[PDB]
């Protein structure tokens, strides 16, 4: 037991919330049970009244011990202190629900017997149920299989009030009296689930219906199962189509490209690395683009996921130790991701060069023409002298390649240079950098 | 003398007092006319209620001869005109043609009174765009299409029962002679259970027995297939469009906790980021405001930058003598982030470009040391009006003089060096005015 | 003569040629199975496929002298078009088609030319006004298809395994009730309808080769009520996809409108604003719907949209046809609310604006006086934009612009307007001339 | 030897092994249900059981020597293969998979099933790798939807002989009846049964007793959650095959509404509308831009000088001037579709965009007669002084002449600009070039 509560670190309140939640869904299931059954015998009122008092306990629990202690914002800061907490909790909504769901109607039990339709003021921690959901949601690491046990769960709560209603039907016009009611012969919520499955799935073979009220009730059963039918198509559709989302526009955008190359009969060979790129970037990435993954993040966020996977990369540079800490933040929110397949050249001896190449992930051989001067495992870089010099600069001193699936981090020469023109100082320092490097 | 403006309330209150008689017009009128019992024992009510109805559309056409519409931008008030514009459309011929005044048993003749179902679709658009329960009118508006033909189907299929014999077949209704399926409330309950079941593919009816039975019930299948196909489409569409913010969100959730798995991020910055996307989900604020404001026109957006920003950028002592033109450019061009707690602001030595002004937050400036709170500073504040001038002379030359972090969740206004020399290159001697308060408040510090 | 491909002939025989293939597919199956109708209507379905098989040479005629692109031009060389048809498959198709085989279940090779009634599907939904309504239609008449298939199926099995033997296939076709053909066609679509659209209100099967059949068509008709209901669900989607965009929208704005703490009387000015654009439809913005279209192509749609209303203006005619041209291309269209000042006293002047279906109207400091009420095809900011030295004015406007009704501007930013007047100024100078005389007359 | 998982070899040995994974499923169910079936073909389903038995030996044997990435090379390591198959759960699976614990209860041989990971594995492959993915998705859930029908049969005549034979009339009937009592029969009236009760449809004899009702709530139930999974992603599935031609389509009838609005004449609209035509009858409906902004620069330029370099390589000075700069133009040049009559250039127009022919062809025409000058056909290029501009010249700063479309021709245009930082690292090349356009524009 803390001074408050975490509203997203708490093992313990969300076991607090399952509890809240088993003792709500204990009422929202076993009140019509009991209200339309004759399962309240002279030797049951006992254990229920024990399983409702439990429950109560639990509400006024809630009511009391943990829902003042909920931290909470207001105006940007975390709020810690107990009594203006607990002052945000008693002019909080919730309240109103909680006060409004505790009135304990059980006082009336000596007033008119036994009746469990006094207590249908307790389904109205529908609140704490949602808070439940949604924390579940949060929290599990896959939301698709939680969304398909809700819908089930949500299926199954809807046919159980179709039973026990069919069963009230079947009370309030005789049982055994005609053919549509239920006859008494097996157990009675076993086959009242059935005729609630049976109807409210809309799939027929049940007794047609005789008397007025069993016709107007099969028709409007018919037509909300119609219905519920359809949420269920369209809540399963959904949930399809948020677990495959990524994996669909990946495959149209691949099978895109390979129409086009076939479409402009682009050679085998080129269409093997175009799809071996791609196979290699679902195997890598789980996801196409990234900068436009970037691009939607605010910017101080950007800042610090790239300063988290690239400043031990920047800083252990031995040339970069001179430069300033705000130019290097702009270059490394400012750096392209690629991918060099097996075999092929990022800079050839003879070629010109504009790029800086940070390598990540990756294994590049250095060429000095098909001998392999050195090799670089991930975290080296390569390719400075031909980034900073203006003009032509040199050209490329050596063939390098990408024995593995390089992952390089590339700077481009104009990119820098603008980053540069942002920072005087620091290019100037750059430049002496240069100079005491020739 | 009187013009009824289209987009006031005045019309939205006509259109309800004309979309209740149309629609029972339609509804009873199919009812009155294939069952033939309500026609004959409800007889003054229906007389009663057919008048009030025809009342009601002679006051529409009357209404509809008056309403303004718009040309040259303005609503246009005259009465001849708009006489002429009435009556060179179709409509009008459609309200003419339904408000045509025809022994008081068939109301087959009344079947008239049905052609102003423009009212009744324009009161359901008008209510769709209008009220703030949108998927839920939409499914009301499902159900309400599909009951009006269940329930046109049902006395289709009364009315076959009728011309066929009743009891003669097994498909056809029972005899009615017989006194149990002969109550008028048992006819109509009767003939909606079989159009449900027929028309929502259930299957529960009997068999039918001659050619032309087979031949309805086939094409009463076929349009029942095609209607649990739209409504199973509106069901979908309804359940896709009532969390697809949510959904996005998610998609937005899992792909940074797949880009971070990937760059294998540190666990303390990864449950930053998500409780940090979880506020901002939390306070809904979580899409940026040029991509929420890019359909807005440009003084609807200068209206709502003024309403926004001009409450706290009126609220600094020391931007207080320039001109609205430059109030209203830099409420423009104000940018806004968001931050986490813990984020340093800017630190001691950086290359000052941003101005900050706190908008619902709570900052501090600390030293290099780490926690050693300061000065905490609140709404309405402002830091960085020094090192966006560029004054020559003293002894910082643009560098940051504290270390600046957040302590809870701030959300403060990026405004950019280089936005405000847009901001000002236009105004020289709003330039050396800032320029002069500048360098007498650093004379001061 | 060679026959294009694109043009109104061309989809005219597409219809006339994808009548009988129709009829092909639909009563062909019908006349095998049925065997009833073959045997009455022998001359009638002699005539029609007889006139089916001259519209098929027809066909085929027609696909051997139609024109093909090349390097963007139509071909006519007749025989390059005949090795162009010959060396593909189609042509094989049609010549397989054509086998003159002259009890009707020997013409089922007329089946094969069914890529011409796609083509013309395809054609009538690409052309007609209602694609939507086209493709419900098409969708009902492909699912009608489906029905009559398997209503044939069912009746040819029937007949192959004995009429009455069992209580799952068709009666004892001897009894006068069941032996006629209307009733033996409707009660078989009649059970081919209850077992494909997923109802089974038929009787059960005895035979196991009838099991087998039953379960085999519940599956294939779960498939096809799969994919009514995705079509219909598509198109459902499809269809509001606008409104759909249009609530969201309004969505977030409410949504930044409520978090941001704006004023109410604001906030009813920006829903009459959005109820202005739901009741006249102006959904769709600019930039966004004229950026798919190719430059050439909106260059012309830049022209036939505002040369209309820059010759009503006659002061204005005096310019040259490229810089016509790049201002009628960088003109940029608002539409402001009534009320609405365009231009203060003091403000920079900063944009040229042109009327077109608007009402705007000059007025005093905060004072409603009409100095004149301008109309459609008018002009003004004119004397801030060209960066003289005014009349002790400068970069500033002379009085306060109204706008009276909703209505629409063409703006034109300074930016832009160098843009402009980087190309000619002699000729800006002359509109500098005549608009600094203006400027000295008024103040 | 290490076999690369990304291979072909790989994929011919998934097919070899999701061969007996599905067998064993399929007929192991069957025969465990219907135990005729496996008391007479008793010497075939032990060679067939033999046969998978070896086949899972070979998946152990191969799933101990395939290959996997590590630091982008393939591990070929035969110890820390092994190590790295060893540590993972699908080892656990395939040794649990290979226990031989079977002759009248073939129920003994359900631990083959746990090597469901291997079918599953050959449908993702087979799914990304065939050229038809929307029909490979329909015959994948086809194929689950007859598997789950099969089992479901199978349990159905498993309960009923649980029950009884032909006590209730629910079950399955007397089996000593030879009507009833063959196995084809068995098979076939299970599989009606379960089709009828999983499809939700109920034409069958309704339950009795209270085991029975609890089974049929359960299959229904069942049966309603996959025929809703089924029905929810072929849906998705056919909006996904659409999508592309309704956003077409929508973008067609939005740019409709927007001229019939703002009254754009009907020539204009024609013209429109049949470009809107033959774009969707020349496919040339995406945009390379928007299909090629996520592959990187150097796969872009294969696909450039695959594309491209053919037809440039024909021109006069441009010959190998400098192999990255070529690259380089050959990515920056974009793309563009004219129409029929269309004039690229009026008289008295600045020029910022070099064009080249490509699949099209242009023509010279005059100002005022309609004549042909010269044609030019794919490969040509024309531009170049009006983006040059060399001090010293004419210096009209206008495009000397009318080159006019004759057909729908497609170009691939080239900005002044996009020339020039393409050229800023080797100015050698922009000097002859510029000797190039000095000369023609100096001879005119
Ligand atoms: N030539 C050469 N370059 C090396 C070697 N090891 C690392 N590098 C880097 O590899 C480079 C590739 O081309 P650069 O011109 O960029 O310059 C070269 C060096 O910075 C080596 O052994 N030889
Ligand atoms: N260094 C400093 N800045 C202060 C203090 N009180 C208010 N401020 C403002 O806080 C600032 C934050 O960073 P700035 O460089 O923007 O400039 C500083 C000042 O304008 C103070 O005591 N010290
Ligand atoms: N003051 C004024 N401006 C007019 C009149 N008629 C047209 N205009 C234009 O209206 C203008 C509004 O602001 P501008 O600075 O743009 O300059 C002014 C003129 O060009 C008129 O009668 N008076
Ligand atoms: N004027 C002209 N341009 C030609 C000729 N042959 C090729 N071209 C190119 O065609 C051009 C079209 O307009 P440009 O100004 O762009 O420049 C011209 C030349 O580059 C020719 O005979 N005359
Ligand atoms: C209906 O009932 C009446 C009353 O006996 C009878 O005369 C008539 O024949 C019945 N009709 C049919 C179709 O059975
Ligand atoms: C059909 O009926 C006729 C006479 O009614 C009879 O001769 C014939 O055998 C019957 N056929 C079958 C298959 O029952
Ligand atoms: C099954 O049939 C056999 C003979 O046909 C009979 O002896 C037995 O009692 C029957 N059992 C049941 C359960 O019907």
């Amino acid at each position: 037991l803390p001074n408050s509560i975490d509203s997203y670190t708490d093992r313990l309140y969300l076991l607090w919330l399952l509890l809240v939640t088993l003792a709500y869904n204990w009422n929202c299931c076993f009140i019509p049970l009991r209200l339309v059954f004759p399962y309240q015998t002279a030797d049951n009122i006992h254990y229920w009244l024990i399983a409702d008092i439990i429950c109560d306990i639990i509400y006024l629990y809630d009511m009391l011990f943990i829902q003042p202690r909920l931290q909470f914002v207001r105006g940007g800061d975390i709020i810690v202190d107990s009594n203006e907490l607990r002052k945000h909790y008693r002019t909080s909504t919730k309240f109103q629900l909680d006060v409004a769901s505790i009135i304990p109607f059980d006082i009336c039990y000596l007033f008119f017997g036994f009746n469990p339709m006094f207590r249908a003021n307790r389904m109205l921690k529908y609140t704490s149920f949602f808070e439940f959901n949604h924390h579940l949601e949060s929290i599990m690491d896959k939301a698709y299989i939680y969304r398909v046990i809700r819908t089930t769960g949500y299926l199954l709560f809807i046919l159980h009030i179709n039973a026990c209603v069919y069963y009230w039907a079947s009370n309030y016009e005789g049982i055994g009296t005609t053919r549509w009611v239920y006859d008494g012969e097996g157990n009675e919520y076993l086959r009242c689930y059935y005729w609630a499955v049976r109807t409210l799935i809309t799939i027929g073979g049940l007794p047609e219906p005789q008397t007025l009220f069993e016709i107007v009730f099969q028709l409007l059963n018919f037509f909300s199962g119609v219905f519920v039918f359809s949420s269920l198509i369209g809540q399963m559709r959904d949930v399809i189509g948020a677990a495959t989302a990524n994996q669909n526009y990946f495959r149209a955008c691949m099978d895109d490209t390979i129409a086009y190359m076939n479409n402009y009969s682009i050679p085998k060979l080129v269409q093997k690395r175009v799809r071996t790129w791609y196979e290699y970037t679902w195997d890598s990435q789980r996801m196409l683009d990234e900068s436009d993954l970037l691009k939607t993040l605010p910017t101080t966020v950007q800042l610090a996921l790239a300063i988290d996977v690239n400043f031990s990369i920047i800083s252990k540079v031995d040339l970069f130790k001179g430069c300033d800490t705000q130019m290097i933040y702009d270059m490394l929110l400012r750096l392209k991701s690629v991918l060099y397949l097996p075999g092929d050249f990022v800079c050839k001896k003879g070629e010109i060069g504009k790029e800086m190449y940070i390598i990540k992930h990756g294994e590049v051989q250095v060429l000095g023409g098909t001998k392999v001067l050195v090799t670089l495992k991930a975290g080296s870089v390569f390719g400075e002298i031909s980034l900073l010099a203006a003009g032509g600069g040199n050209r490329r001193t050596a063939n390098v390649v990408a024995h593995g699936f390089a992952n390089l981090l590339t700077l481009d020469k104009k990119t820098l240079q603008e980053i540069l023109v942002h920072y005087p100082d620091s290019e100037r320092i750059l430049m002496k950098k240069a100079r005491v490097l020739l | 003398a009187i013009v009824v403006d289209p987009s006031s309330n005045l019309y939205y209150r006509w259109l309800t007092a004309i979309a209740l008689p149309v629609f029972y017009n339609w509804y009873l009128l199919i009812c009155r006319a294939c069952f033939d019992e309500l026609q004959s024992e409800y007889l003054m009510l229906w007389l009663v209620l057919d008048y009030s109805a025809d009342v009601l559309y002679v006051l529409d056409v009357l209404v509809r001869a008056r309403t303004g519409f718009l040309e040259q931008g303005l609503m246009v008030s005259d009465t001849n005109r708009l006489w002429q514009h009435y009556k060179t459309t179709t409509q009008f011929k459609l309200d003419v043609l339904s408000l045509v005044p025809t022994g008081t048993n068939y109301p087959e003749v009344r079947f008239n009174r049905l052609l102003k179902f423009s009212r009744l679709f324009e009161f359901f658009d008008r209510t769709e765009t209008r009220t703030n329960y949108p998927n839920m009118f939409r499914i009301g508006n499902l159900v309400l299409y599909i009951l009006i033909i269940i329930h046109w189907n049902a006395c289709i299929y009364f009315a076959i029962s009728k011309f066929i014999g009743f009891g003669t077949d097994s498909w056809v209704y029972p005899n009615i002679s017989i006194p149990e399926h002969g109550r008028l409330s048992r006819k109509y309950i009767y003939s909606l259970y079989w159009s449900t079941l027929t028309l929502t593919t259930i299957g529960e009816t009997p068999p039918p027995v001659k050619d032309e039975e087979y031949l309805f019930v086939v094409v009463d299948f076929l349009v029942g297939v095609l209607i649990f196909a739209t409504i199973v489409g509106n069901v979908g569409s309804m359940i896709s469009n009532m969390n697809a913010s949510r959904a996005e969100f998610q998609a937005k959730i899992d792909s940074i906790k797949q880009y971070m798995q990937f760059r294998k991020v540190t666990k303390d910055l990864e449950t930053r980021v998500i409780r940090w996307f979880d506020y901002l989900w939390a306070n809904k604020k979580t899409v940026d405001e040029k991509e929420v404001l890019k359909s807005l026109p440009d003084k609807l957006k200068a209206e709502i930058a003024i309403n926004v920003h001009l409450d706290t950028l009126k609220k600094v002592r020391i931007f207080q003598d320039c001109e609205a033109g430059l109030l209203v450019e830099l409420v423009l061009k104000l940018r806004p982030t968001v931050f986490s707690p813990g984020d340093y602001i800017c630190k001691k030595g950086d290359i000052g470009k941003e101005m900050y002004i706190i908008n619902e937050g709570k900052l501090a400036v600390v030293a290099d040391d780490g926690v050693t709170q300061f000065v905490v500073l609140s709404d309405g504040s402002y830091f960085g009006e020094i090192s966006i001038l560029n004054i020559k002379g003293s002894k910082s030359g643009n560098r940051r003089t504290a270390n600046i972090r957040s302590i809870g969740y701030s959300d403060l206004f990026c405004l950019s060096k280089d936005d405000l020399m847009e901001a000002l290159t236009e105004y020289p001697e709003a330039k050396k005015a800032l320029e002069e308060k500048g360098r007498q408040i650093l004379m001061k510090d």
